[PDB]
DNA sequence: GTCCGCCCGTTGTTTCTGTT
DNA sequence: AACAGAAACAACGGGCGGAACTATGCCGGAC
RNA sequence: UUUGGCAUAGUUCC
């Protein structure tokens, strides 16, 4: 129905939104919250035959350290996203000169798109977000502790600290849900702060690898 | 074997005979493949 | 020879085949006390695993 | 002294879509 | 039209408690 | 003051 659709879009959005925040980007608290009632005045109640096409509520934003290093959030229309529609995608960002975007997908994307997503990936970045994935923040979950990513000086006086190379630390796959919202590659270290039962905190590591 | 490929053979009689020794050198290092003749010596015992 | 082995081994079965023969049968009499020759005369067996 | 009973990790086979 | 990436179903193989104490049959056959 | 093994059955204790 319009109204189930408006809210699946009200939630993405909401969703993609707490994912900038945490990433860091520069999304105001307006933006944060917004109403369903307000969402529908501002871009459309109606979404079948209305002024909310999928299109239009692309998303850019700037990193709170750099307005140069920017990020895009795309709608495909397309139940299955194609290497012509990627192709598309890539041209855009290389014409507005952004390096990193993401993409929301309706169902899924095929083999071939995703592989020529891998591709050129020293030249761009874009990860692909299914619309199920999104309707929750899986941050906010009970059973997932806080993460925080930590750069590389961190990294560097943590192993020095604890003279630790970094085969000794615990994993984490770059497949993991908290590791695709936080976008990590491979050799970043994530930091995991929890309550304990015994001690009252206890702060973990791990690497992405 | 030896033999056999010293006085010249049938064409047949030699891969039966390499047929046999690997078969004999597989049950030495397990007597336990699926589908196999399962090699004995005495009294229907298999070997170890 | 076949009547006797089987009697005395227990494996009933031919001797070349005592493999799949099933083992358990034909036990040696108990003799501890008349008790325990009359419930080992008086037994029954299930050959589930 | 010679001959003769249940579970579930791998790998295959086959199939079904996407690109050019 | 040819090729390639990913997946459903089927077949195969290894895995299955810990100790201890008695007894009995047998370890190739013909010539 | 010298050393057999394979299999099967029964029994004890958690």
């Amino acid at each position: 129905d319009d109204e189930e659709e408006t809210y699946r879009l009200w939630k993405i959005r909401k969703t993609i939104m707490q994912l900038c925040h945490d990433r860091g980007y520069l999304v105001t608290q307006d933006g944060l919250d917004q109403t369903l009632e307000e969402f529908k005045a501002q871009f459309g109640g109606k979404p079948s035959e209305g002024r909310p096409r999928r299109t239009d509520l692309t998303v850019l934003v700037a990193h709170n350290d750099d307005p140069t290093d920017q990020m895009f959030v795309f709608f495909p229309e397309e139940p299955k996203v194609g290497i012509k529609t990627i192709k598309v995608y890539c041209q855009r960002m290389q014409e507005e000169n952004i390096t990193r975007a993401l993409i929301v997908v309706q169902q899924g994307m095929t083999p071939s798109a995703k592989q020529s997503l891998v591709d050129m990936a020293p030249k761009y970045i874009l990860e692909q977000f299914l619309q199920q994935e999104l309707l929750i923040n899986i941050t906010e979950h009970e059973l997932v502790p806080e993460h925080v990513v930590m750069t590389k000086e961190e990294v560097t006086e943590l192993l020095a600290r604890y003279k630790l190379r970094e085969n000794q630390l615990p994993r984490i796959q770059a497949g993991d849900p908290v590791a695709r919202y936080f976008g990590i590659k491979r050799g970043q270290v994530v930091k995991i702060i929890r309550p304990s039962e015994t001690a009252g905190r206890y702060i973990t590591y791990r690497l992405v690898q | 074997l030896r033999r056999n490929e010293q006085n010249g053979a049938a064409a047949h009689v030699i891969a039966e005979d390499v047929k046999l020794l690997q078969f004999h050198v597989a049950t030495m290092v397990d007597n336990e493949l699926p589908g196999l003749p399962r090699a004995m010596q005495k009294s229907g015992r298999p070997l170890k | 020879d076949g009547l006797k082995y089987s009697l005395a081994t227990g494996n009933w079965g031919d001797q070349k085949k005592a493999h799949q023969a099933r083992a358990g049968v034909s036990q040696v009499l108990n003799r501890l006390t008349f008790a325990s020759t009359l419930s080992h005369l008086r037994r029954l067996n299930s050959p589930i695993g």
